[PDB]
């Protein structure tokens, strides 16, 4: 579980951040809408 | 005619070059866009901040994994609208750039930004006309007469301070105002700057001083100012000090080395005394208005 | 006739085009399509050298390690201290680097592109000769000095009450080397990490004497500077380290040449005395509230571009003007065209100016009035 | 009062080793660093020579309180 900065216009193309370790530049699944991926929010996320 | 069916012959068989040569490129663009997306489709991004730009063409990084890397070659981005500071996107496992990632706030920052716009009309404001017409002239008109200062020609004034006692209506200016010019409304707490780790009080006020640097036409409001603008004191043996290094550089960003005349400050206290005299100088926050307590009409008209 | 074979080349010439500048959109998106194998390399450091093949680094990440190189990468000039690359798969030394310049200095360096001069600033010109013997004089004519027998000073600061031109004074200075002057907000180089805060104070040194002739500027030194403590907090543990870590940068164990620096404060109460010794501040500039001669002086700089009429009594204006700061004759200069800004005047009368004066005069009547003395 | 002037001119007339470390560079940034910063500076001290350790500002290191929650 990871903590997301911020996302972007025309592309989901979202922000991430993690306890320590890095930033990444992150993408939903299927299973889930892109409507309650607001910014400043708790998410889980795999490890590969 | 004796040339023009030789100079036909010139035509016709470069003009069949260009069937094959619109293939020649039609053909190159598969292979080389086929691997392009391949390393679009290693969209995890290990992002990462450009130390150094070097010249035996090649730069240096350091990934958030508190990794510095050196690259030979830079990749997908030229070297040109890069410089020391920024922060892009890389490779995982070749640590090769690949996008160029736009700014860096905080999300504090970004709850900081009203987007409710609060109504209320300056007729709920009863017994305070003086006071609020010099607080929108000096903070309207700069944004909507930018060359009538300049006309005459004088710096516009920066920076307002409401004081006075506390039921006499300060916040209520400010509510006004967040709904009658359509610009970009930042709010703050006064005890809102004030961190357990240290710098981090002092870089959400920077933060928050290049936001309002972006929306070029935006005012600062902070409320209850003397949670961090208590006067400085010497002392040995104990002390704060961290609170006044998130001051000292509320004093900067404000005004001093590079200043702008972009964003425009709002500061409402209740008690005076307290407060440092450096950020009461006359340049920091210049007009300093007062709110009495009503006489007698106005307790009529408020009611 | 040839006319004919001028209209079969708008065709044949048309369809050459077609090839080069179809395969140009093919050209560099070929760049790509080899520059994605390229590998980042570890950046390392230099620890000792053990025989001719056998090195020994540690990378800027962690641990130590033991090392070879290439047979081509000139292994007499691997001087330990100095900063290599590595590989990452085979970890070994591709290629030798220059030093680092840590952006946060480089972002210090020259972003200012203020034009000020001392055409500008007035009132205080007794303090700008004094000024100016420290950071130009032995910059250009060292001679004089090492004929009487004596080093010029280190540097030296400036105290005052707020807005008498203290920042002023060092922008004036700004606008004349712009690559090696170096100015400090003294807020930005603290972080919450363990030694970061005392990294800088490392490095911006370090960059001093890589450009020899240059600049410290050290802006409301009272953030870092304080006195000492009997350790109150936590805080103050780890920034007691990054003071002393100054102190010892300017007058320990270094021929601490061509490095001038120049401090302000408002207050000079709260200095450390390990810092306001003679040792390193040399030289304590006292700036003032300025003289009738000197508001005079000031005034006259602010009413430069203001659309007037010809009845300006400077005199009076100065006669009210008691125990004033320099930014707020400023203020009345502005000021004066707020009353011009109600009933549409775009001149400015000279019975506004004794209006700004009065609504000035009082609003500092909520002062504290301390003027400061450094102990 | 000459604390750092007295040493610079002990170590100017001496004839054995001198090691001259500033005692606010053991806080390294990573974890375990400065322990190992230390004890390789007395194996230098033991492997070089007779030598001689000058530490200055101890101050940065050596204070009286502490915490262990930071
Ligand atoms: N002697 C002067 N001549 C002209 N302008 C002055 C003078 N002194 C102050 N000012 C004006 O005052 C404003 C503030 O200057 P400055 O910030 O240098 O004050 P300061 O001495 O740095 O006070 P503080 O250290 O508290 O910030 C400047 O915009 C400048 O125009
Ligand atoms: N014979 C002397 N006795 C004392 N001080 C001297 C003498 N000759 C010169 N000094 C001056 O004393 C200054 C301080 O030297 P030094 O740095 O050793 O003092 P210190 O006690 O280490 O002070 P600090 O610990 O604050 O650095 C020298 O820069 C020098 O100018
Ligand atoms: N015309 C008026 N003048 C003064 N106060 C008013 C007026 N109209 C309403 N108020 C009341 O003043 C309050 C504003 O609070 P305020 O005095 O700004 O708090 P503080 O000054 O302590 O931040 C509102 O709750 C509002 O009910
Ligand atoms: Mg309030
Ligand atoms: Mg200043
Ligand atoms: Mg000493």
């Amino acid at each position: 579980c990871t903590k997301i900065i911020n996302a972007d216009s025309e592309d989901p193309k979202y922000i991430i951040n993690v306890k320590q370790f890095a930033k990444f530049v992150v993408d939903l699944s299927d299973q889930v809408a892109p409507t309650d991926i607001e910014e400043g929010m708790r998410v889980g996320v795999d490890r590969n | 005619r004796t040339r023009l069916l030789d100079s036909e012959i010139k035509i016709m068989k470069s003009e069949v070059l260009r069937v094959t040569h619109e293939l020649q490129a039609m053909k190159d663009k598969i292979k080389e866009n086929s691997e392009k997306i391949k390393v679009n489709k290693t969209l995890p991004y290990l992002v990462s901040n450009v130390i150094e730009l070097l010249d035996v063409k090649c730069a240096v990084i350091k990934t958030s994994t508190r990794q510095t890397y050196f690259l030979p070659v830079i990749g997908l981005v030229d070297a040109e609208k890069l410089k020391p500071g920024d922060l892009v996107g890389v490779n995982k496992d070749s640590y090769l750039i690949l996008e160029t990632l736009p700014t860096e706030y905080d999300s504090r920052v970004k709850a900081m930004e009203v987007d409710e716009r609060p109504t209320e009309q300056y007729s709920d404001i009863g017994g305070l006309d003086k006071q609020i017409q010099e607080l929108v002239e000096a903070i309207v008109l700069p944004m909507n007469h930018k060359e009538k200062f300049e006309n005459l020609g004088i710096q516009p004034p920066k920076g307002v301070l409401m004081y006075g006692p506390p039921g006499t209506g300060k916040t209520l200016l400010a509510r006004a105002c967040a709904a009658q010019t359509k610009a970009t409304f930042l709010k703050l707490a006064g005890p809102q700057l004030v961190q357990m780790f240290i710098g981090d009080g002092a870089k959400l006020v920077r933060d928050a001083f290049a936001l309002a640097k972006e929306k070029a036409p935006s005012i600062i409001f902070i409320d209850e100012l003397d949670a961090i603008g208590t006067k400085r004191f010497d002392s040995e043996k104990a002390g704060d000090r961290e609170v006044q290094r998130t001051m000292l550089e509320l004093l900067n960003q404000l005004d001093g080395f590079q200043p702008n005349t972009q964003v425009k400050v709002i500061a409402a206290t209740n008690r005076v005394d307290i407060l440092d005299p450096a950020l009461l100088r006359s340049g920091r926050l210049d007009r300093k208005i007062e709110f009495p307590m009503p006489n007698e009409e106005a307790r009529a008209r408020i009611m | 006739k040839l006319l004919e074979h001028k209209e079969i080349d708008g065709r044949l010439k048309e369809l050459r085009e077609q090839l080069k500048e179809l395969t140009k959109q093919y050209e560099k998106s070929e760049n790509d399509l080899k520059a994605l194998q390229s590998v980042g390399q570890i950046v390392g450091e230099v620890l000792k050298q053990l025989t001719e093949e056998k090195f020994i680094v540690k990378a800027t990440n962690g641990p130590r390690y033991v090392v070879g190189c290439r047979r081509q990468l000139d292994k007499s000039k691997l001087k330990p201290g100095t900063r290599v690359a590595l590989d990452m798969t085979t970890l070994t030394i591709m290629r030798y680097l220059p030093r680092e310049v840590d952006p946060l200095v480089y972002n210090m360096s020259h972003e200012d592109p203020g034009n000020v001069s001392y055409s500008e600033i007035g009132g205080l010109s007794e303090q700008i000769r004094e000024l100016r013997e420290v950071i130009e004089l032995p910059l250009t004519n060292p001679e004089l000095f090492q004929r009487v027998g004596i080093i010029p000073p280190k540097g030296c600061l400036l105290y005052g009450p707020p807005g008498t031109g203290k920042t002023l004074l060092a922008r004036a200075v700004a606008s004349q080397l712009d690559c090696n002057f170096l100015k400090v907000v003294s807020s930005s180089i603290v972080d919450k990490y363990i030694g970061e805060s005392a990294r800088l104070i490392r490095e911006m040194f370090n960059y001093a004497r890589d450009h020899q002739p240059c600049i410290i500027f050290m802006d409301e030194i009272d953030a870092i500077g304080g006195r000492r403590f009997s350790e109150g907090t936590s805080a103050d543990r780890e920034i007691q380290r990054t003071l002393m870590e100054l102190l010892n940068q300017m007058d320990g164990f270094d021929t601490l040449h061509r490095v001038k620096m120049i401090m302000a404060t408002n207050r000079p109460d709260t200095l450390d005395p390990a810092l306001l010794r003679p040792g390193r501040l040399d030289r304590k500039i006292h700036i003032d509230l300025p003289n009738e001669q000197a508001r005079l002086d000031i005034l006259k700089i602010h009413a430069g571009p203001i659309t007037k009429h010809g009845e300006i009594d400077y005199e009076a204006i100065v006669k009210l003007s008691d125990g004033f700061n320099g930014a707020d004759l400023r203020n009345v200069c502005t000021e004066a065209g707020m009353f011009a800004i109600r009933a549409d005047h775009d001149f400015v009368v000279q019975e506004d100016f004794m209006k700004a004066v009065r609504k000035v005069a009082d609003s500092k009547k909520l002062e504290s009035k301390l003027d400061y003395k450094p102990v | 009062c000459g604390k750092t002037m007295l040493a610079k001119a002990v170590a100017h007339h001496t004839t054995a080793a001198f090691i001259r470390v500033v005692g606010s560079e053991f806080v390294q940034k990573y974890l375990g660093e400065g322990p190992r910063m230390v004890r390789d500076v007395f194996r230098l001290a033991k492997e070089n020579a007779p030598a001689i350790i000058f530490i200055d500002e101890i101050d940065a290191i050596a204070t009286k309180r502490f915490d262990a929650q930071t």
